[PDB]
């Protein structure tokens, strides 16, 4: 057994989320500096707050040290295994790993674009969305009515219209396990 | 005084949404701002109701606004943005009876709805809910209902929401006023603890306009009573004053642990079956009745009795039922109106938790024609343990 | 009958402070709109929020109606006498007044300036600060050495230096009832 | 077993700054930030101690920092900024025994200090408390003391502060860690309720070294005892092991002024009622007078003994003597009438000068310098 008394939790959530990890420990006599490790490597430029509290009358008595790492905007590069590191004399202790994963609503890579057409004439609209998590099921709408019964059925990435005879609109919903994001509303102008 | 007592404990720091059967909002806020302003609304929420309106925000009936609602136990967002209706429904289950944080914001060129700080809907929108008028920016907000008629939503819904709300934060205001007036008005507070059911506190009843026409009358009552007497389910001919069918609790028996209760299946004034039952032990029970010309059976926790009528009597009652049912009839739940005690054995109000399926269809008190105000539609308080 | 249940409080404070005033009331029937008055004039451009709570199931039953005025950044043009106003029929009702006034640490109109001078040359520095609260006592410092026993009972407003030989520095403290504010430190470079 | 119970019930969500007589900070925070970052610190605070150190924020000893402190019951801010020090005091009286909000923040090119969200000090400053080093910005922050020696403050101060902190916000952090470790360390929680005075739980003593020089020994003790016997005040000679003078309680319930084992006066008190009694003494060759609540007690000596007991006392005062409060070291029980530790609330003036337990040569940790708990009804 080691000097760590609690281990970094996890933080999993969407891009831009701010969260913290913290490990705390107990040492004897003036405390060591606690470093953080992304994937077993020192983090050199990271928002952290160490908190030291002595338990005896003196600075020579036991101490409760505790570092908190701050991620302000959870971008994808922040992903992976985190753990604390303390050098105690001529010996190296490390905490249990915490994980930061990143997951959230779908994200559109393609959305239906406005178009103008003579119609009744064929045309196609696109709609692509990604996670994580996967898969992401698509659902089309024409004049804000769904066309199909649940995400996943029926038309998905490409929507073919035999052709309309009157200006209409078309939205796209993207569902995954976290929830739904809805696309711009394309307007298809007809002459 | 009741054989089983239920908890009366309320939560001073809470807002009850289902206070008014009319569907009127339990709070109406009105904001005027100098700078342009994005809507933000956070609050904690807890319900079993699978359908109703959480809040409305925006402006005139047909103009530009959002309504955050429940339907099939999941969040539903409706929008009008210049005459373009639109509705989105998604996210996890809400009506699980457990507190959770819901939030709505105008973040960017989107609406973002979160459950427990984790986004469940991003709806793309171009436009602001706050509307300029007279050098200022206006927005109206209303909780637990809309300011306009429910027919003029994008999607009709039954706004009536038996749900509880706490730790609210409307546009980061510091107006302890709702909080204050809730303290002084216990009608506006919810049960500290809730459990699945519908509580009949026994001061009123509810009724429906149900058809039974060949004909069935099937009823399954899941009950956990407080009192030993009262009407579970009944039919009313408004014109004749009559009570074509009733299912009720009564008692008088004769040992220490005063048993003592019976369930009574009954046409008008004469019983058809009688079955002993132990309602006053805090356990749930299933009374269940199945009629149709020729047949009439009363089960209690999966147990039939055999009738109180010869079979000749049975037909000369079911023909009287058949008759009543050809005309329109009201389906009562939890009591009858004031009537002669000669027209039906029990006329009393029911006290306690009860659920009712009628003809294989589950009754929803929010859907009732009338529903007395103290009857909570989708939550029961728990049993007091002394 | 006067419908007001509680009248406006006060906000006495310093510039930049943000505060509210609220007044609530109870009325039979649909609740009226409530107007805020400063010094007898209805404020046509103010942050306000009206809360309305119905008390019966009926909307023709009673209502509790609050209003809170928000002052996002307190300043002198806000200083004055506030009260709520409502119309019930062709009869009007005014709340009892509440009061907002500014009060805090001294504000600097003029602080000692950097200068450059030859040795043994006479020159003058200035330091002007105002309340409220009045009076405002000043106290000069040269190289962080107070030039007097205590604030006010020293040299004030204008300081006359007979001349220097080394480079020196000068500050000036403004003290009033609420506390102290200290000027920028002025350097006087000598040649 | 106490005759008067004192309501020693602590407060779990609080932080006692006076814990360590060493002056070691009760908390030390080390900040490392990626963006340039500006100091904000808010907390609620309550005390009767008129002198002490609330917090320190900055870097190296002679680099650039601030210290928020109490002197003569008022706030004082010391800054060093690039080796130039300045001290500033203003604002209302703080040590009135009532909770207030306090806050330090960097605002524009100024430092702003507020009591109850209302500003009492606005100090002009050139530059920032956070500082660059290896591509990050760094700041240290300590509570209840500084991380260097009181010598090297802009103006020296006795940092020991019998005060109570709660609802703290250090840089808008959310690190429930101080709060947790206070929960499991009752030595770090302060009395839920405080009253004026200094409390002795009977577990130890404090001592000073005071000159009594011709000579005199005036001692006034504002006592509210929790126990019928105990040493309030005493002198003591390290070499000869003697107790040249002592003032104690004993039972069935009376005060005693003594030299060595012989008592020079006696005077009764009903000490277990819970009222403030004023025990007062005066000594000087020829004279020895013990009063209590204004009333004098008659002596246990002729006058021929009194002169040849005062003769011994003055021989002891030409040697060095430790003045003790609230107890005595282990001594032969034949060396003084009472030797057990005092329990209760007490305030000592010696020679028309008030004793500050923070100014002692030694103080047992459980003695609280400027607060007593209330008596329990
Ligand atoms: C906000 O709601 C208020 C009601 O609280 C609206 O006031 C009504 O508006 C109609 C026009 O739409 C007026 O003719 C009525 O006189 C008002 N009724 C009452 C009872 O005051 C108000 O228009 C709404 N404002 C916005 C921007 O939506
Ligand atoms: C903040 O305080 C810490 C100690 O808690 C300082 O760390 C010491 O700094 C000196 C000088 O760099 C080193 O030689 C010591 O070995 C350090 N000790 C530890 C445990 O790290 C730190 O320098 C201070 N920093 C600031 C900006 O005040
Ligand atoms: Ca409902
Ligand atoms: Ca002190
Ligand atoms: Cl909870
Ligand atoms: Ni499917
Ligand atoms: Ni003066």
């Amino acid at each position: 057994e080691s000097p760590f008394v609690s281990n970094p939790g996890n933080i999993t959530g969407a891009r831009g989320l701010t969260g913290t990890l913290r490990c705390q420990l107990q040492v004897q006599g003036e405390p060591p500096e606690v470093h953080w490790l992304r994937d077993g490597q020192i983090l050199e430029l990271a928002d952290s707050t160490q908190t030291q509290v002595p338990l005896g009358e003196d600075e020579q008595g036991d101490w409760i040290v505790a570092s908190q790492l701050r991620i302000t905007s959870l971008q994808l590069s922040d992903t992976g295994q985190y753990q604390c590191l303390v050098f105690l004399g001529h010996q190296t202790f490390v905490s249990q790993p915490g994980y930061v994963r990143l997951e959230g609503l779908p994200y559109f890579l393609e959305e239906p674009e406005d178009r103008t057409v003579a119609a009744n004439t064929p045309f196609n609209l696109s709609c692509q969305a990604q996670g994580p998590p996967e898969p992401v099921d698509l659902l089309w709408l024409q004049d804000a009515v769904p066309l199909a019964t649940a995400p996943g059925h029926g038309p998905q990435r490409s929507l073919h219209v035999p052709g309309l005879n009157k200006t209409s609109s078309f939205s796209c919903e993207a569902h995954n396990a976290k929830g739904v994001t809805t696309s711009r509303t394309a307007t298809i102008t007809v002459l | 005084l009741p054989c089983v007592p239920f908890s009366v404990a309320k939560s001073v720091k809470s807002l009850y949404l289902g206070r008014m059967f009319s569907g009127t909002p339990v709070i109406r806020l009105r904001f005027k701002r100098l700078q342009p302003t994005r809507l933000v609304a956070e609050f904690d929420f807890r319900t079993f109701d699978p359908e109703g309106i959480l809040l409305f925000a925006g402006g005139h009936q047909d103009s530009t606004w959002i309504v955050l609602a429940l339907r099939a136990g999941r969040l539903e967002l409706q929008l009008r943005y210049n005459g373009v209706g639109r509705v989105t429904s998604s996210g996890p289950v809400i009506n699980h009876g457990m507190w959770q944080t819901i939030s709505v914001e105008e973040l960017a060129r989107n609406l973002v709805i979160k459950v427990n700080r984790d986004a469940v809907m991003k709806i793309a929108v171009a436009g602001d809910l706050f509307q300029p008028e007279r050098g200022l920016y206006h927005l109206n907000l209303t909780v637990g209902g809309i300011p306009f008629h429910e027919k003029d939503l994008v999607q009709p819904i039954n706004p009536r929401l038996d749900g509880c709300m706490r730790s609210w934060n409307w546009l980061n205001g510091e107006d302890t006023t709702i909080q204050e007036t809730v303290k002084v008005n216990t009608r506006m507070q919810c049960f500290s603890v809730t459990e699945r059911g519908s509580f009949y506190p026994g001061s009123g009843f509810a009724f429906y306009s149900l058809d039974y026409m060949t004909w069935e009358v099937e009823v399954v009552a899941h009950i956990r009573p407080a009192a030993d007497t009262g009407v579970l389910f009944a039919l009313w001919a408004p014109d004749l004053r009559a009570v074509p069918l009733s299912v009720a609790l009564v008692d008088y028996h004769s040992t220490k642990k005063l048993k003592k209760q019976l369930v009574v299946l009954a046409v008008e004034h004469t019983a058809l079956a009688l079955m002993e039952i132990k309602v006053c032990d805090g356990q749930e029970h299933v009374v269940t009745v199945s009629l149709r010309d020729g047949e009439a059976t009363l089960e209690v926790d999966g147990t039939r009795g055999q009738s109180e009528v010869s079979a000749a009597q049975l037909q000369e009652r079911l023909a009287v039922l058949e008759r009543h049912l050809r005309s329109p009839v009201l389906t009562f739940a939890g009591g009858l109106p004031d009537v002669p005690v000669t027209s039906a054995p029990v006329t009393a109000f029911y006290r306690g938790c009860m659920t009712l399926e009628v003809n294989r269809r589950l009754l929803d008190l929010d859907e009732a024609a009338y529903k007395h105000s103290d009857i909570t539609a989708h939550s029961c308080p728990p049993v007091e343990p002394a």
